[PDB]
């Protein structure tokens, strides 16, 4: 799609990652050069609060623990600088992709859409009666092409969704979804309103809840080709791999 | 020193975040329109 830089040394950010951050910036906003003059350096800039990980109380039922753990992403805000700050080597064993989840709490930066699928999985470790998985989705607009990620879940046999766009219809979904198919198709629909064609759905399996796993997720255990399949075979694909995840355990 | 090291280490954190969010706020309305 669209490329953009990464941060590949940690924080703070090296000198040379950030003077590229600035330099990004010069490019492609139209008053590039006065943004920088007027933020870097500047002693008045407002101190951003650090937001606090929801913890919860064992009465509180799991779909009201899923809202805070949105909340808590969406108050880290999409990250739209130009310059990823954590860098996500997606075969990873998950116990480091969980210590990476905890230096975002720790550090509290904008993230991305694949940044928010490792907090969401963090931030539900707690939840077993939680499955999480991860659902991605590659769109086509205007001759381009755009990858977008999100965490899948089902609690008590419905499906909804958590994760991070710069779209409010592309993240959250509760988790009221009766099938599968119909989560997945009604990401469909909200892109499809905002003039982007569904190509490609990838569909990850059940993640481990315990943080310490050394297993990798498993990003693309179901590649749907959407127009290939046609309507009644993608349903039965979503069916089929929903049957795959109740029996990993 | 090292205490201390990790004192200067914790403010260039705290300078670059607050850079980066008030850069964030001009990209993000920059995005939308
Ligand atoms: C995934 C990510 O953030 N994806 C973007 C996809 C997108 C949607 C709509 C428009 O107009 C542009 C892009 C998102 O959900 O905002 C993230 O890991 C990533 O960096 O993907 C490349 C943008």
């Amino acid at each position: 799609g669209v490329p953009f830089f990464v941060n590949r040394g940690g924080l703070p950010v090296d000198e040379a990652t950030w003077e590229r951050m600035w330099k990004h910036v010069a490019k492609i906003h139209p008053d590039g050069e006065k943004v920088a003059q007027r933020i870097r350096g500047a002693t008045d800039l407002p101190k951003i609060p650090i937001p606090s990980v929801p913890t919860f109380q064992p009465s509180t039922p799991v779909p009201e623990r899923l809202e805070a753990v949105q909340r808590y992403i969406r108050e880290l805000q999409y990250n739209h600088t130009g310059t990823q700050f954590f860098e996500i080597k997606k075969s990873r064993p998950l116990t480091g992709l969980m210590d990476l989840a905890k230096e975002m709490t720790k550090e509290a930066l904008p993230i991305k859409c694949l940044e928010a699928v490792i907090l969401g999985i963090y931030l539900t470790n707690s939840m077993p009666t939680l499955e999480r998985f991860p659902i991605s989705f590659k769109t086509y607009f205007s001759g381009n092409y755009f990858r977008h990620i999100v965490l899948g879940v089902n609690f008590a046999g419905r499906y909804g969704a958590l994760g991070m766009s710069r779209r409010e219809d592309l993240m959250y979904k509760p988790p009221a979804f009766r099938t599968l198919s119909e989560l997945v198709l009604d990401f469909e629909a909200a892109y499809g309103r905002c003039w982007h064609v569904l190509k490609k759905v990838k569909l990850g399996q059940s993640v481990s809840h315990d943080p310490h796993s050394v297993e990798q997720i498993e990003w693309k255990h179901s590649v749907l080709d959407v127009e290939r399949l046609g309507r009644d075979d993608f349903r039965k694909e979503l069916e089929r791999h929903a049957r795959d995840m109740r029996l990993k355990i | 020193e090292k205490a201390k090291q990790k004192s200067a280490q914790q403010e260039l954190k705290q300078r670059q975040r607050a850079e980066i969010y008030a850069l964030n706020r001009v990209m993000t309305e920059l995005e939308q329109q």
